[PDB]
RNA sequence: AGGAAGAC
RNA sequence: UUGGGCGUAAAGGGCUCGCAGGCGGUUUCUUAAGUCUGAUGUGAAAGCCCCCGGCUCAACCGGGGAGGGUCAUUGGAAACU
RNA sequence: CGAAGGCGACUCUCUGGUCUGUAACUGACGCUGAGGAGCGAAAGCGUGGGGAGCGAACAGGAUUAGAUACCCUGGUAGUCCACGCCGUAAACGAUGAGUGCUAAGUGUUAGGGGGUUUCCGCCCCUUAGUGCUGCAGCUAACGCAUUAAGCACUCCGCCUG
RNA sequence: GGUGGUGCAUGGUUGUCGUCAGCUCGUGUCGUGAGAUGUUGGGUUAAGUCCCGCAACGAGCGCAACCCUUGAUCUUAGUUG
């Protein structure tokens, strides 16, 4: 439900400024949410996700925050979008040749895992080849089934995942991600301020995303 | 903005460079060839690719310069106004000339300038004389234009009190 | 300073030889005389395009198979070359012989007939560029697991001698079984004298 | 912190 | 000046006090030295350029305009120096 | 702290500046500065002292092919004081002086003001230094970046393989 | 016809570093560029051999295995043993 009053946000204050300027003297000591313009971003994303199921491809998110990397991968496979839950690979956008003639491979060898020859020596093959199945299918992730250039992009956070927004940036791939105040939110309108880390909240605003394109779907 | 690969381009090439490298065996040899690329309608790119081989040199830097393409104001055949590009110790200053002149530039400004279809530009190449910086300087110079109209709207008055 | 040979390699553990038989107290002049036919079959069909010849010993007849990879320019009415072949060895040899021919279907894929091609090339005077990436385009187009090409000797430059390679897919030289098919050729330009070598890992031995 | 040692 | 530079490429005086010199915060009246703009007389004629004519366009020869002025007298403007 | 060179035991006499606060004054008195004048590390020179240690020169012992050097033992001039002189250094931030704008984080030096205190400290403004990271921007890179090598205006000095 | 000169006019062979473990490419990022990355870092190996972070993801020649021989046994095969 969107109602806030669950993340204090922010760590300590050896923090990036960007809204210093203009803010005059408040008894609070620290800014309070400001939940007109928080109900409109979310209103403007609403509606960039609207469009975005109206041309139908929903959308695919990376993180690596451990403390919120299978929850978000267990909402990607019940809510339909696609994921990065482990490291991400470098390059994915720009190697997207490389990497579909890997993930045709892996058609291959799990189509030959149960349908070919299965036995033509009894432990080589296996200590080989579904080791390398466990790599390639812990190192991939659910970027399998695109057969397609991809068109948006959600972020867990643009510090950690730094080099994801340069290969948007120069493949031109509209960008969304919830960001720390440490972070540099100056480049695009499109911005979700909130705690990056806060587990519930992340839960919230992403639990609240996946219904809203859920509902956008039909 | 990207721009889309439905066009035709004649991808002319500037200057391929011999380009060494040491190891212990002795020298290893590759070609740096650059490009320019672009149709006459407006639009231009340039490209770089380093190879063992010339020819694919020449695909590597026309795949590159597909990549990277820039659009350039013809308004009238001939830029709207005076321009200097500045990038990296060469500076190409562009001035628009009457509609007779034809393109008055050096070698590679000219290539890039005949290649995006200008008809009247005289420009002096006021830095140095590296083929790679005068086409920075140049693709940042014709970059930097911009349209009459597009002062207008920005100024919100309408083109002729601007031009009067 | 060099790679060993990789049929010489090849041959008596995974590669069968080119002759079959056995001769006791007289070896050396059989060598001597299966070689002239060997260099008469080169000299003389050397348009044709021999891969390799094969013979043995019918106790005192001699049976050779020729492979050729094509009936067309060679066979002539059908029995023109094995008149003029067989009462012409019947001559030099002074025994009994019997030939047939043998066809490569996939014929792009046969070593010596590829060093024999870039070598043709090469008294054809198109530029050796060219031919190494006709070559390989025509290797990959016939299908291939994979091509290493060398040309060696002056290039068309005359103060410098310098070889060229041009490879492509995989060609491991330390697999046994692996069925390199190799090939050496030479080529008489005005230019000078210049080397090929061709191996073409064709398939896998189990 | 623990030797002087030339030229092609 | 139009049209370059000085950390490491050639190029910051070893540093200060200061004469002459070179620049000068805001406002309000005042003069017109600098500034800008008319009028007159001049910057000879041939030359360059603009427009026409002649030797079988032509090279050239002519006919009429534009100036190469921080030029001299005088009228007007007061924003800036 | 000083304009630079430079200045570290303590006390006294004389004396030059610098910073903070105030708003009580005068009301543009300002910046820069060719020539000029004055300071100016060490070494050096003249005159008179003083000479513990260190120590060019010089001599002995080694090492080396030689070793007029490094290394060892001595050791004169010098280094110290007073009065003058010469006027040079990688005299360095290899960055001329002055004034004004341009994101932040964090120490340190000397202050001023506020929030429960005239208690310890805790936070927020605030100058004037002095550092270290780090945007836009500049650079050919290194790098510089409110102590600019950024964006400007004035004056000076200097360069043209 | 030259076992005559030219290995610095050449192919064809060979040694050497050295059985040393290294040498590169495709696509893509960073750099004005030469270039860099992958191929660095940690733990082991004889090894760039294996695995974990990493603007890299992969591939190729190499390394190791497959080849031969010497190391025990079952079946078949016993002469010229």
């Amino acid at each position: 439900l969107l109602e806030a009053g669950v993340h204090f946000g922010h760590q300590t204050r050896r923090w990036n400024p960007k809204m210093k300027r203009y803010i005059f003297t408040e008894r609070n000591g620290i800014y309070i949410i400001d939940l007109q313009k928080t109900v409109k971003k979310v209103e403007e994303a609403y509606n960039f996700t609207k469009n975005l199921a109206a041309e139908g491809g929903k959308i695919l998110f990376v993180g690596t925050k451990k403390q919120a990397q299978d929850s978000v991968k267990e909402e990607a496979q019940r809510s339909g979008m696609y994921y990065v839950n482990q490291r991400w690979l470098g390059g994915t956008l720009t190697n997207f040749e490389t990497i579909q003639k890997r993930i045709k491979r892996l058609k291959d060898i799990e189509k030959m895992q149960e349908n070919g020859t299965f036995d033509v020596l009894p432990k080589k093959e296996v200590v080989q080849l579904k080791k390398e199945l466990e790599r390639l299918e812990k190192f991939l992730g659910g970027i399998k089934d695109m057969k397609d250039l991809p068109d948006a992009l959600f972020i867990i956070d643009p510090r950690k995942e730094r080099i994801a927004v340069a290969e948007a940036r120069k493949l031109n791939i509209p960008i969304i991600g919830i960001v720390d105040t440490n972070c540099d939110p100056d480049e695009i309108d499109v911005v979700i301020p909130a705690n990056d880390d806060a587990i519930r909240a992340v839960k919230l605003l992403t639990s609240k995303m996946a219904d809203a394109i859920l509902e956008a779907k039909q | 903005r990207i721009d889309p690969s439905k066009l035709e381009l004649e991808e002319r090439l500037v200057t391929v460079n011999r380009v060494a490298k040491v190891v212990k065996g002795g020298r290893r040899f590759r070609f740096a060839a650059l490009v320019v690329v672009g149709d006459k309608n407006g639009h231009v790119g340039f490209g770089t690719g380093k190879a063992q081989e010339v020819p694919e040199a020449i695909r590597k830097a026309v795949e590159d310069a597909k990549k990277n393409l820039i659009e350039v104001p013809m308004v009238g055949t001939t830029i709207p106004h005076e321009i200097i590009g500045r990038f990296g110790a060469g500076n190409i200053l562009l001035k628009p000339a009457s509609e007779g002149t034809g393109v008055i530039a050096g070698g590679p400004v000219r290539a890039v300038l005949e290649l995006a279809g200008v008809a009247d530009i005289l420009s002096k190449s006021l830095g140095s004389n590296t083929p790679i910086n005068m086409i920075r300087a140049t693709l940042q110079g014709l970059s930097e234009l911009k349209r009459a109209e597009d002062v207008a709207k920005l100024r919100g008055k309408s083109v002729e009190e601007l031009l009067g | 300073g060099q790679k060993v040979n990789p049929v010489g390699l090849r041959i008596g553990v995974i590669r069968d030889w080119e002759s079959k038989w056995y001769a006791g107290k007289d070896y050396a002049d059989f060598l001597h005389e299966d070689l002239k036919i060997r260099e008469y079959i080169s000299k003389r069909l050397s348009d044709a395009s021999v891969s390799k010849v094969e013979i043995e010993r019918a106790a005192n007849r001699v049976n050779i198979t020729i492979h050729t990879a094509k009936p067309g320019m060679v066979i002539g009415k059908g029995g023109s070359e094995v008149e003029a072949l067989r009462k012409a060895l019947n001559s030099l040899t002074g025994k009994r012989v019997h030939i047939n021919i043998l066809e490569i279907k996939r014929a792009d894929l046969d070593a010596q007939l590829v060093a024999d091609n870039i070598a043709r090339q090469l008294e054809n005077r198109v530029s050796f560029r060219r031919a190494q990436k006709q070559q390989i385009q025509r290797t990959m187009r016939a299908g291939a697991q994979g091509v290493k090409t060398m040309v060696s000797g002056r290039l068309g430059g005359a103060d410098i001698a310098r070889s060229e390679y041009y490879s492509e897919g995989t060609v491991p030289l330390h697999t046994l079984r692996a069925d390199i098919d190799y090939a050496t050729s030479e080529a008489d330009t005005t230019y000078g004298k210049l080397g090929v070598k061709v191996w073409i890992y064709r398939g896998e031995v189990l």
